[PDB]
């Protein structure tokens, strides 16, 4: 934080404050990544652990809301990303699915089938 | 983001991660000398304390102070992106240690392309060299001047104490 | 002039912190205005991390710091055999400096399993003991270990002392050449040690690399790497080297240390994890090599001292998983004067066979398993109590046998002497005798071959070997003897 | 000097005068001598004091065959 | 894409790239090091910089130098020419008898395969080795670790394994040597080179070899394992394989990826550790399975420093296995070898089912005497004898007949045993030990159990040792 | 030159200097020091700062405050005026008898001597306690660690050691009371005093005594040794001394480097402990030695850490150890002052390599025959010496000769011995005991060899009653 | 004003007031916060003084001037707090009213 956007590119137009003016707020730009963490610039308006969305589709979570950017864990892969990328806000945390066809059912944790006996059917997410 | 522009020195960045950034800015756009000037100005423009040294008093309240320091102040001329890095290093308190970054800086368009070799005394003096020929000796030239003792030294420039140094 | 110099960023701690001269090449070792080199390991981009060589009470701060230029490389050739350096191979001896004013990078790595050549070399200790029961080979990586001078270091000595027959012989195979890396051995004991074996003269076949009790701790580290450049030389140049390694727990210590001055955590037992790269990086460079390499060798002896026996201890489990086998000295033996002294059921060479020399393998192949049960009986049954006579025998014989893988020391041998010593237990001649006899026998014993069974012995020595012929004689030697031996 | 040599020089003839005082070079004084006396004294104590400028004699005798 | 290298803080390396950053993981090519050094990247440390790893080493980099992304992670060359060769990571001829030249390239990265398109429950691979088979029955296509101090003949262990089984099996075989001296694996080589399975007249053999040995820098090791997985994983399903896989010692893997943990710029972890082990570990034990298309039974080879198995990396690893192979350093010190601690090692994967109940239960028996019959051993020890129950005695004896008939000599390794005494075919073994439990022999010797195999032979060894 | 306070915390300083930064190990006196109060650079953190230690109290550390480098180490009295004198760490009487002047003062930093420039090759210094050389071979230049029950006249002893060895031998001592009991060596030094080792009435005492007690903060704890060892290498190779370095204790020593590493922003390794320990140990102990001229022979004070010697610290020591002494109560409780057990009186370096065998020999004797004797102790105990044969009896008796004949009286504790001591040589000491061995004095009178320095005269006690 | 004798509570955490100022100030002075409450100055930093509050945060809040009093503590010293049950002020608690000292020692 105190060296990044301190520096150029990400800092680089805030001086301007010319940056989509700044935004990334209901999107992130990912401020910095590896390794699942998506420190993401932006998305600053924040619910506290809000699961984000991806650029790289995934999602990644808010938890760690910084005042600059996000501690996302980001609940997979690095080899998709590289930074910038963009995090839309789902304005969400998560709640998961639930539903009374989970029983008989092999999910993820996802609440998504694995199972590989095609999808489950969602009825009720609940937090 | 942007992408990476760096006047000739260019600089290490920290403390001008700033500047950095306006090594980019300035740069691109090219009000790279417009505030290249301004820079130097600000300089002394900033270096009487006032609601500067508001700062310092941590009592002051950051966010007015830069609605002070740099509202009716600085902006007095200094201002495109320029009052809003001011009001950047304002509220990252870089401005204390803002001569710093224009110091780095400043070894920019001119001093970009300064001049480096460490150099017995008064040693080089940031210009200008262009390294396929010499310019070096030309320069020892210029003057007879210097202090090569008490100021570098025998010891460096030809080894006073080398002989000293074998045993 | 100053032309292109760097000052001191920082200096505390002895981690010079170094502004500019940024474009360094990786691992230089540069030098400070002080004399002083340290080693730019550490590019960051502001500075570079600084490990120094010499060390930061000298040091002032935005001092200049120029390149060296040059990438850490050690003296190598060959004119230190004959001579004791510190680690940069610059000496110490005070002789004024060595004639190998060759260098030669450090960073230099392990050939291949191709440019290698596996073991079916002996490689002679000139103690029964080792070369029979940890039969050795040359290029060979083993521990060593023991604790506390527990005539450890003295082992390396008799061995040496043994090269010597294979330098003032002419071998072009056991010409061992000696490479010892001292680490941590304080000046003493060292000066010491040099001392005598200088007066073994095997220096001249012999690189003393000193990193004694006194060394900045990088230097401390560095000696082993620095001797690991040499022997590869001469392994690489066919030539047949030894280096002994001692020890690696003081290296450690100050790599560790290093690290953690650095600010750099290690892992377990404080120590860092890569050390195990380390000791691998150092130790797999010594081998036994295929003959492009003048199919030479870089016999490693590392030592370590237990600590306590301890070993379980990482960074000796490592060590002990490098190496193909481990001399296990039984400390209290030593102490109950017993020299050697050994730990033999810790002491292994899982190899075994293609390290050992037929002459000792005729009796002492044989030997050890049987002793193998005569030890197995001598802890195995434990009592007051009697079993057989065979057994009883087999303690007996077998700690007859016990005094004759002691040595007092200092005192190796050809390949000869020890089978012909040995024969006589093995073949049952001397399970008879006491230990207190044990040892004035084989000194008799000795002389009377000295004097006669030169013959023999000169013909143990051709064959490099036992013939049962050669037995007959000794039988007779044996029986003979043992008679005049008494009586 | 650097014409290197004249540094060489700058030493050489104070090297000249300093040989070309007695002892050869001297001015090394009786501080350097108290420190000479010592070791040169100290030498003796592990090396046996007598003929360290002439020859030394020696004796040849037996006690018994006991 | 490229970067500059401006921070060399070892084999980490951090390049800042000065325009477009691939995403994590592209094997980038310096510009420079023809030291073929490839920079994984591994973090996009922000502001188009990421961390990279140098698999290689660095001495003589100039700070500055320039990268140049091979746009991709690691290709390597795949298929069966990469059977009897040494490759390293990037598949080259540690052979050193010129290429593997390959059709197929790969991403030496390879994900978890479906959990459907795995196979569901396996079926035992019986393991041959009476005492190993017995208490410790394998699946086909099982992953294995053996954990064992290595080195103890640890090695040599799992080489006669390879010496009884893999030459009994057919399939094919990836045998990684990582982290483990050269010189061993040098023998080795010429070991098979002269076992002619590594077949000097074969590219292939029916094994591949690929080795991330010690001395190296670690990246190399490290990645090895993504690699030596690609071709396994490559046999596996697409020469639909049985595939064996040996790992040797994926300790120093692991031990690979805690090194950098730190430097890495991460968090060690207890003991220093990588903090992601487990997530590594779990997405590459996940990688490997026997699916389908093929089977790997992979052995692997687990060096457990000091041990130390509570060591937390060990407590994890426990969860990749469905096989542990237990071995006790103090049987081992017995000489015994077989030196296992049979009740740590395990699979649930005995059955009265599956392994009948014969076997099964005649283990459990053994199993049961045994964890008894040490219990109180040590009470005993100081404890000595007789005011007691003698009946105790019979077990305690038994057990040690027992505990010797495990045992086996290294056949082979006349060099290291002397010693022969056999493989004991399954019906065999069960008969063995039950037949001991039998008790008949009960009279006889103790050591005649030691070191051999058919307790028929070794029954005559007893009468033998009986004089 | 001049520095600033820049930053206390505590008695890390941060100074600014500001007209360069003296290399570490520069003294600097701070500036304002009604209690002068040294720095010694530490570190240049840049800034011109450095980081610097207080060796020395503060307060009044008004900020800014005026440092002023002496342009060296710490600079302490060197030359022969320190015996009998009681300087505290900084060299200034602390024996409060004004000035502990000498005629040279030295900048405390000087270290590890070449190993050519010994003579590579070191010498018993000869302590004439049979015991003493016997057991443990006593090196001139060498480092002995002295464990040792606590308070057992182990200074009487010491004192002893002063006479014989100080006094017969040209030993010199130094006594540095690193961390001590400041008491202690009040005690002490009236003990000393007392004693007559320290004399006041002429300062010809064979001792400077340097403190650098527990008052001390632990730079200035830590580093009283240098500056004892400075001395020492003074009288050593200038006074071409076989000085006698009493550490005492050395323990402190450690203490006093491992308390400061943490914070000093040194991982302090294991048990805490400074990850230079050796380090620091090191090129301490290379100043430790029989150079040419001079050793300096350094009597330890080690107080066993954790009673732990695996202790990495002690492990360390084990390298600098070339002969390991502990003072045992067994022995003591036999009324036998010196209360040495001797098995713990051992060089490692014991070897008929290397402690050559009749000495050695006899030893193995001796600490086999008591040792067997005392496997007789157990045996006897039950069964009597009535059960046991005269080679028995004779081992016992000779044994118990011995036991007395290492019984030498004391001049000091008279109260321990009963009586005024005496002195040993050695080829009159292992004679004396091999003498034993010979049994020759029958087995008339064996309290005769109690508190009798020399072996005869007990064989003339033992008549004198017999 | 000061940053001298007088500094802002830099901040506080929570009875450590890192002060901003006084410096000139002595190594251990007790210093007296804006709130009368003493705090002691042990750890003279440029940036700050780490002041350890003898008091609590619930009774003050930042940049609050804590003057120098000047002092390093001694405390009332005698020989007639025979009775006494003190305060380590080397004054009371017990309630006595004061104490018999009024001498201090350091």
């Amino acid at each position: 934080k105190t060296g990044t956007a301190e520096v150029s590119s990400i800092l680089e137009e805030r001086i301007l404050g010319a940056d989509t003016s700044v935004d990334l707020e209901e999107t992130g730009r990912v401020l910095s990544i590896g390794d699942g963490i998506a420190r993401v610039h932006g998305l600053r308006n924040v619910q506290a652990e809000e699961m984000v969305e991806f650029s790289s589709g995934l999602k990644g979570m808010s938890l760690n809301l910084e005042p600059d950017n996000v501690g996302v864990v980001v609940f997979g892969n690095d080899k998709l990303i590289k930074e910038g990328d963009i995090v839309k806000r789902t304005g969400a945390i998560v709640d998961v699915p639930v539903g009374e066809e989970l029983l008989g059912r092999v999910v993820d944790a996802l609440g998504n089938a694995i199972d590989g006996k095609g999808p489950i059917g969602s009825k009720a997410r609940r937090r | 983001f942007a992408k990476l522009v760096r006047p000739p020195v260019q600089i290490y960045g920290i403390e001008g991660r700033y500047a950095t950034a306006l090594y980019s800015a300035a740069s691109k756009q090219n009000k790279l000398e417009q505030v290249e000037k301004e820079l130097l100005r600000v300089g002394q423009i900033l270096k009487e304390p006032k609601m500067a040294a508001s700062l310092l008093n941590p009592y002051v309240k950051r966010s007015v102070k830069v609605k002070s320091l740099s509202d009716m102040t600085a902006k007095e001329k200094f201002s495109p992106l320029t009052s809003n890095l001011i009001n950047l290093l304002a509220e990252n308190g870089r401005l204390t240690n803002t001569p710093a970054v224009i110091s780095a800086f400043s070894t920019m368009m001119s001093v970009h392309r300064g001049e480096v070799p460490c150099t017995v005394t008064t040693a080089s003096a940031l210009d200008e060299t262009t390294l396929t020929e010499l310019k070096t000796v030309l320069k020892s030239f210029l003057s007879k001047g210097q202090v090569l003792k008490l100021e570098v030294k025998i010891d460096p420039s030809i080894m006073g104490g080398m002989i000293v140094r074998i045993g | 002039d100053l032309e292109e110099t760097g000052r001191v960023l920082s200096i505390g701690d002895g981690i010079a912190r170094v502004h500019g001269l940024r474009n360094v090449q990786a691992e230089e070792m540069v030098e400070f205005s002080s004399g002083l080199k340290g080693m730019s390991l550490n590019l960051e981009p502001d500075n570079v991390g600084v490990v120094v060589f010499g060390n930061d009470k000298l040091i002032k701060e935005g001092d200049i710091v120029k390149r060296t230029g040059a990438i850490v490389d050690v003296p190598v050739g060959e004119e230190l055999l004959g001579r004791v350096v510190d680690a940069l191979g610059n000496a110490i001896d005070g002789k004024g400096p060595i004639g190998s004013k060759a260098r030669r990078r450090v960073g230099l790595k392990a050939p291949g399993i191709i440019p290698r050549i596996s073991v079916r070399e002996p490689m002679q200790t000139g103690i029964k003991a080792v070369d029979s029961l940890v039969p050795i080979g040359r290029g060979q990586r083993e521990l060593i270990i023991g604790d506390r001078q527990t005539g450890k270091t003295s082992i390396a000595i008799d061995t040496i002392i043994n090269q010597k027959r294979f330098n003032d012989g002419t071998d072009e195979k056991k010409k061992l050449y000696c490479i010892y890396v001292a680490i941590g051995q304080k000046r003493s004991t060292v000066a010491q040690l040099v001392k005598r074996l200088t007066d073994a003269d095997a220096m001249k076949y012999t690189i003393v690399v000193s990193a004694t009790a006194s060394d900045a701790a990088p230097l401390q580290y560095l000696a082993p790497y620095s001797g690991c450049s040499m022997g590869e030389y001469f392994r690489d140049n066919g030539k047949h080297a030894l280096i002994i390694y001692d020890d690696l727990s003081k290296q450690a210590v100050a790599y560790r240390q290093m690290s953690l001055l650095l600010r750099r955590p290690p892992g377990r037992e404080a120590y860092p994890g890569d050390v195990f790269y380390l000791h691998s990086r150092l130790l797999e460079r010594a081998a036994k090599m295929n003959d492009a390499f003048g199919g030479g060798s870089l016999t490693a002896l590392p030592v370590i001292e237990t600590q306590a026996g301890d070993v379980s201890a990482y960074i000796p489990t490592n060590v002990i998983s490098i190496t193909d086998g481990q001399i296990f000295l039984e400390t209290e033996l030593f102490y109950k004067g017993i020299r050697p002294a050994i730990n033999v059921g810790l002491s292994v060479s899982r190899v075994g066979s293609a390290a050992q020399t037929r002459a000792m393998k005729q009796v002492a192949g044989t030997m050890k398993l049987e002793l193998a049960q005569y030890r197995e009986v001598a802890a195995f049954a434990q009592f007051g109590s009697d079993l057989d006579a065979a057994t009883q025998q087999l303690l007996s014989r077998g700690v007859r046998l016990t005094e004759l893988l002691k040595q007092g020391q200092y005192s190796p041998m050809a390949i000869e002497e020890q089978v012909a010593v040995i024969y006589a237990g093995v073949r049952g001649y001397l399970d008879k005798l006491e230990p207190s006899k044990i040892t004035k026998f084989e000194n008799a014993f000795l002389s009377h071959v000295i004097s006669q069974h030169q013959a023999l012995l000169g013909k143990i020595r051709t064959d490099g070997k036992i013939s049962e012929e050669s037995d007959a004689k000794l039988k007779e030697i044996v029986t003979n003897f043992l008679a005049g031996f008494e009586a | 000097l650097d014409p290197v040599q004249k540094l060489f020089v700058d030493k050489i003839r104070e090297y000249r005068t300093k040989r070309q005082t007695s002892g050869g070079p001297v001015d090394a004084g009786p501080e350097y001598q108290q420190d000479l006396d010592r070791e040169l004294f100290k030498l003796k104590q592990m090396y046996g004091k007598a003929d360290m400028n002439t020859f030394p004699n020696f004796t040849f005798e037996d006690p018994k065959f006991e | 894409t490229t970067g500059r290298i401006v921070a060399v803080i070892g084999a980490v390396v951090d390049v800042q790239f000065d325009e477009g950053l691939p995403p994590i993981l592209n094997a980038l090519e310096v510009q420079g090091r023809e030291t073929r050094l490839v920079l994984e990247v591994a973090q996009h440390l922000g502001e188009s910089t990421v961390r990279t790893i140098a698999m290689d080493g660095t001495e003589g980099l100039v700070r500055g130098q320039k990268v140049l992304d091979s746009g991709a992670p690691i290709r390597i060359p795949v298929g069966p020419e990469t059977l009897g060769r040494i490759m390293n990571v990037i598949g080259e001829p540690i052979d050193e008898r010129g290429p593997i030249k390959t059709k197929q390239f790969a991403a030496i990265h390879a994900e978890a395969p479906e959990f459907v398109e795995m196979s569901v429950e396996q079926e035992i691979l019986v393991t041959g080795i009476k005492v190993v088979d017995l208490l410790a029955p394998y699946a086909k296509g099982g992953k294995i670790g053996l954990f064992g101090g290595a080195g103890v003949g640890k090695t040599v262990l799992i080489m006669e394994l390879i010496n009884n089984v893999a030459k009994a099996h057919g399939g094919y075989s990836v045998f990684a040597g990582v982290g483990e001296r050269t010189r061993e694996g040098n023998d080795l080589y010429h070991e098979m080179i002269e076992s002619g399975v590594i077949n000097l007249k074969d590219a292939t053999s029916k094994v591949a070899l690929v080795y991330g040995q010690m001395n190296e820098p670690p990246g190399a090791r490290a990645r090895v394992a993504l690699t030596g997985l690609t071709v396994a994983e490559y046999f596996r399903d697409q020469e639909g394989q049985d595939v064996l896989l040996f790992i040797d010692n994926i300790f120093r893997f692991t031990q690979a990826g805690s090194e950098v943990s730190a430097l890495l710029g991460r968090i060690p972890s207890a003991v220093g550790y990588q903090p992601t082990l487990a997530t590594d570990m779990g997405t590459m034990q996940e990688r490997i399975t026997t699916t389908k298309k093929g089977s790997i039974t992979s052995v692997q080879a687990i060096y457990v420093p000091a041990d130390d198995l509570t060591d937390p990396a060990p407590a994890t690893t426990f969860a990749h296995l469905d096989a542990t192979t237990v071995l006790s350093r103090a049987i081992a010190e017995l000489g015994i070898y077989p030196a296992v601690d049979p009740l740590d090692s395990t699979s649930r994967i005995m059955d009265p089912n599956i392994v009948g109940s014969e076997h099964y239960d005649v283990a459990r028996g053994v199993q049961k005497i045994l964890q008894d019959y040490k219990s109180l051993q040590d009470i005993i020890a100081i404890l000595g004898m007789d005011e007691l129950s003698e009946e105790d005695k019979l077990t305690v004896s038994r057990a040690r007949k027992i505990q010797r008939f495990l045992s086996q000599p290294f056949q082979v390794a006349e060099v290291f045993t002397g010693h022969l005494g056999k493989l004991v075919p399954l019906k065999e073994t069960i008969k063995g030990f039950q037949q001991i439990l039998a008790g008949e022999y009960d009279h006889l010797p103790e050591q005649a159990f030691y070191m051999v195999g058919p307790i028929e032979e070794a029954v005559a060894k007893a009468d033998k040792l009986a004089e």
